[PDB]
């Protein structure tokens, strides 16, 4: 056995009842993947992406401050997921690319097809294009990383693509931002967003649901759709569309989201779980409570949001947790979640339990508008950031896999935690 | 709010001493601290941002760590122009939170305080009162109280002291003692004078005798 | 080069409503996420009070005075208000207009770091049931007491002023050096007192001009005093 598959079929029953007993008993797994160990160098940008008992990983190492810090090392790596014997899985690395100059990669994201990783990811001489967005140049790279490399193999083991030819429409320019996306038969869809030039965006105020918020503005969601009230872009999450059967390597293709929960484009993630791809993206604006939810059509791109009453994100100022009021904001954190049962909407992610700080990450099985368990998986004043969670089946288990941005508690250094968690089959 | 509990409240080093100034946090912020300077009767200047970060046009000397929830400024050298309340920012989350502020001032040594005495104003005294005011100059320390034997009867709370800050060329304080009586009280003594005590040890005593 | 200037009435009766209006000179609001106001009451620690966005009608309050605190702007001015209610003596302090700086380092980590980059000068005000009242300035002319040889002390004594807050300044600017401008301590009546002194050389005397040059902000006041042994 031995082998990690994705979550398809009936999986073995989960307890489907909700309680407080410590059912869930994470597993920290981090020591097969030994690229994360460090002595405070801060590392961050994290990405963890698995598909089909492979995985694609990333991360920035700085010197000095997390914050201020000088990009010493860009690492790209992809590898295989495996029982290490115990019948808990972890990751094991087979391929790792340095790029040549880490000040020029950013925002990354990976899709896997047919025994590659392909990373999508920006390329930057004017800092990073979210900050600095109307000098970017609007370049993408594309590595394409062999999950099976073989010996004195070029260009099959690593291979890179300069994309020519982007198809933007009206946006003047695009860009991966999320960890994940899927494969579609022989086209990747990374989770992608726009810059859109403000004077450019039609919209009506009206449209700005202001209802039981009083204290809130019809304008309000039409100005916090960029970064500030004033940016030169706002900025809507979507796809990014790379056709393999396409003759050339240069074309790819944006697709933006519906306007259904339209929030400023986040960073995302598409996925597939129990037979169809479920969209997540994450609250840097007044929507406080998630959103994810499966995808109707991939192309154009409809997510049927989940009404979900009880997940949520910090913010510090202007946009706390458990905002559900149209306010102009840029605040929170990437904390996905990934569904396990979908005949009763059931999903698993790692959040941070604060209104303001970044502080106490919990692993939490839930639905809409209930939590059925959770589990700390730190000191209840730990603080930590952002949280990526992907799901598998062990045996016919179901597994999850959460990298947790964690912060030492004396030093103020952070660093990836790899944590695998069984969902349990009984609730005692 | 998360409170920023800074310590200690005052502090006095000699030129070329290292300082420290330490500042914790109710709750835990990583790197969110500012360190701030403000001088009397000035706005705040920021000295350090991001916990460890000088910005640009701060001397080096100045210098800040932090570990989540403690957060030390050190000087290295104290200079005399390196004087002033020094305060905390949690810049994390709303509402913001100042420290309380310390005190950082200069020790100094072998300061004689110049003593001078004002005779009451002419044109204060038709008025009513008459302030007769003495002046105790560029001196360290601050402590040179004035006691006045209006004429030979000793007087306690009928005058009152005023002291100026730390100077940031040479160190040294002021302080100006104004004894308030009324024009007739004026009149009939026809004598006054403000004895000063400091790290003098001659009882030095200036005198002031009525037209 | 931006700048920032309080302007407001130095006292305000106790119970009524504090305001305040901060004018923004070398930018505009419009440039700026949040502008704020803040306050430091007298031997005690800076509280933050609010702020209001540059560009979007957004409001955050300290909860130590949400309920009392209003903080408005005027886009056509560049003028950006503070208005607070039912005033306690507590609310006695120097308030100062600032501007917000907000760091970021990537943009999939929207968590600013925050601070204040630019200041105003300050504005006292003080919560007091009394009624304003102008200085008087008179000389305390230099005597052979004054004198030591080398060095002679003349000043200006101001007096009998409510509120605290003047200005001072001798030879209305251009006379720098050993001058000392003593900080006024509660007068027994209740206005205040402070002496002002400068040293001299002892041989210029009768030969050069000295003048006073009070300033009473609240009760308009600009004297011009001159000392003569
Ligand atoms: C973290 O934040 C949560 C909620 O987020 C915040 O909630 C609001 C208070 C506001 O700040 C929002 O903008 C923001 O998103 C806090 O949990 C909330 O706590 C409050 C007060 O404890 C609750 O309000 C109460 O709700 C009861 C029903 O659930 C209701 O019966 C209560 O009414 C009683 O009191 C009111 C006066 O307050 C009175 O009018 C009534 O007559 C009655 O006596 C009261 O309204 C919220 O429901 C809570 N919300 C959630 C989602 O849990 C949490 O406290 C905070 N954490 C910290 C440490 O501050
Ligand atoms: C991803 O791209 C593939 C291939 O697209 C190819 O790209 C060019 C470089 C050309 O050289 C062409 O060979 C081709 O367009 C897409 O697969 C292609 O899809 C089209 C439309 O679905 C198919 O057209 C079919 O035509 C036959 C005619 O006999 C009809 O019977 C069919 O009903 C259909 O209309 C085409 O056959 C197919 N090509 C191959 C090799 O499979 C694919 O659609 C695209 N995917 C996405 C998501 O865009
Ligand atoms: C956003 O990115 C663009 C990319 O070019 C930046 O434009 C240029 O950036 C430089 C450095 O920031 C500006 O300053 C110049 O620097 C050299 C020394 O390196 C100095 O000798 C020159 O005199 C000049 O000051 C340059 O003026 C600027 N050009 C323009 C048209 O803006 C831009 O600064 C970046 N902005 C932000 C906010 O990141
Ligand atoms: C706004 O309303 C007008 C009036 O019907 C309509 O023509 C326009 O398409 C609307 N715009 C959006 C973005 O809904």
């Amino acid at each position: 056995s031995e082998g990690v598959s994705n979550l398809v079929g009936l999986p073995n029953n989960i307890c489907l009842q909700k309680t407080s007993n410590q059912i869930l008993k994470p597993k920290l797994i981090s020591y097969t993947l030994p690229v994360v160990g460090q002595s405070g160098t801060c590392i961050t940008d994290p990405l963890l992406a698995m598909d089909e008992g492979y995985f694609a990983y990333s991360h920035l190492e700085k010197i000095g401050s997390c914050s201020r810090g000088v990009s010493k090392q860009r690492i790209i790596g992809v590898g295989e997921v495996l029982d290490r014997g115990d019948e808990v899985p972890s990751l094991f690395m087979t391929n790792v690319w340095t790029p040549s100059n880490p000040n020029t990669v950013y925002h990354c994201s990976a899709v896997y097809n047919n025994e590659f990783y392909y990373v999508l990811c920006a390329v930057s001489v004017v800092g990073d294009p979210i900050l600095n967005s109307t000098y970017w140049s609007g370049s993408l790279m594309m590595t394409r990383l062999a999950v099976k490399p073989k010996n004195n193999g070029e260009s099959y083991n690593q291979h890179q693509f300069a994309l020519r030819n982007i198809e933007k429409g009206k946006y003047d320019k695009v860009m991966p931002y999320g960890p994940s996306g899927i494969k579609q038969g022989d086209t990747l869809y990374f989770p992608a967003v726009g810059f859109l030039v403000r004077t450019e965006f039609k919209y009506n105020d009206s449209n700005c649901p202001i209802a039981e918020c009083q204290y809130s503005k019809p304008e309000n969601c039409r100005l916090s759709m960029g970064i500030r009230p004033n940016s030169h872009y706002i900025l809507r999450s979507g796809l990014l569309k790379y056709n393999l059967s396409d003759e050339e390597n240069s074309k790819i293709v944006f697709i933006e989201i519906s306007d259904q929960r339209l929030s400023i484009g986040s960073p995302s993630k598409i996925y597939d779980s129990l037979g169809q791809p479920v969209f997540y993206q994450a609250s840097f604006s007044w929507d406080t409570m998630i959103k994810f939810g499966d995808v109707q059509t991939v192309n154009p791109l409809v997510v049927n949001w989940r009404d979900n009453t009880v997940i949520s994100r910090p913010g510090q100022s202007q946009c706390p947790r458990f905002n559900k009021c149209p306010e102009v904001c840029w605040e929170g954190v990437y904390n996905d979640a990934f569904l396990i049962d979908r005949i009763n909407w059931i999903s698993a992610g790692v959040f941070l339990d604060s209104n303001q700080t970044a502080e106490n990450p919990v692993f939490t099985v839930f639905k809409d508008n209930e939590v059925l368990y959770r589990a700390q998986l730190a000191s209840e004043d730990t603080n930590a950031q952002k949280t990526i969670t992907n799901c598998f089946l062990l045996k016919n288990k179901i597994w999850c896999i959460s990298l947790v941005e964690i912060y030492d508690t004396g030093d103020n250094v952070i660093r990836p935690k790899l944590f695998a968690v069984k969902i349990p089959e009984q609730c005692t | 709010d998360i409170q920023m509990t800074q310590s200690p409240s005052s502090l006095s080093a000699s030129v070329g001493d290292r300082v420290t100034i330490t500042c914790r946090a109710s709750q835990g912020i990583i790197d969110y601290l500012s360190w701030y300077q403000q001088k009397p009767g000035k706005a705040p200047k920021l000295l350090i941002s991001t916990a460890s970060n000088l910005e640009s046009g701060v001397p080096s000397r100045f210098s800040g760590s932090g570990s989540g929830t403690e957060f030390t400024l050190t000087i290295s050298s104290l200079q005399p122009e390196d004087f002033a309340t020094y305060s905390c920012l949690q810049g994390y989350t709303t509402p913001y939170t100042f420290g309380q502020g310390t005190k950082v001032e200069i020790k100094r040594t072998v300061a004689a305080p110049s003593v001078f005495i004002f005779p009451p104003s002419d044109e204060q005294l038709k008025s009513g009162t008459a302030s007769v005011v003495c002046l105790l100059n560029n001196f360290y320390p601050r402590e040179a109280k004035v006691q006045w034997k209006v004429d030979n009867a000793l007087q306690s709370g009928n005058s009152q002291e005023s002291v100026t800050e730390q100077d940031s060329k040479d160190s040294t304080y002021s302080l100006s003692s104004t004894l308030t009586l009324s024009k007739a009280d004026y009149e009939k003594h026809k004598v006054y004078a403000c004895e000063v005590t400091h790290q003098g040890l001659s009882s030095p005593v200036t005198k002031s005798f009525n037209r | 080069q931006v700048q920032l200037q309080e302007s407001g009435p130095g006292v305000v009766k106790p119970s009524e409503t504090l305001s305040l209006t901060c004018a923004v000179s070398g930018g505009s609001i419009s440039d700026t996420y949040r502008w704020s106001w803040i306050r430091q009451p007298p031997g005690k620690g800076l509280e933050w009070i609010g702020y209001i966005y540059g560009s979007a009608t957004s409001t955050y309050y300290n909860p130590s005075l949400s309920s009392r605190v209003t903080i408005s702007k005027d886009m056509s001015k560049n003028q950006f208000s503070l208005n607070l209610n039912s005033v306690t003596a507590a609310d006695t302090a120097v308030y100062y207009c600032a501007r917000d700086y907000q760091y970021y380092y990537s943009g999939s980590y929207p968590t600013p770091h925050n601070w204040f980059d630019v200041w105003g000068p300050g504005v006292l005000v003080t919560v007091s049931s009394a009624s304003t009242k102008g200085p008087s300035v008179f000389p305390l002319a230099p005597s052979s007491k004054s004198t030591s040889g080398g060095t002679a002390a003349l000043g200006c004594l101001v007096k009998d002023y409510f509120p605290e807050p003047v200005t001072v300044s001798w030879n209305s600017g251009a006379l720098t050096s050993g001058v000392h401008t003593f900080p006024a301590v509660l007068q027994s009546s209740g206005l205040y007192s402070l002496s002002s002194v400068v040293t001299v050389p002892s041989s210029g005397l009768g030969t050069q001009t000295y003048i006073c040059n009070v300033n009473h902000k609240p009760s308009n006041t600009k004297v011009d005093k001159k000392v003569e042994p």
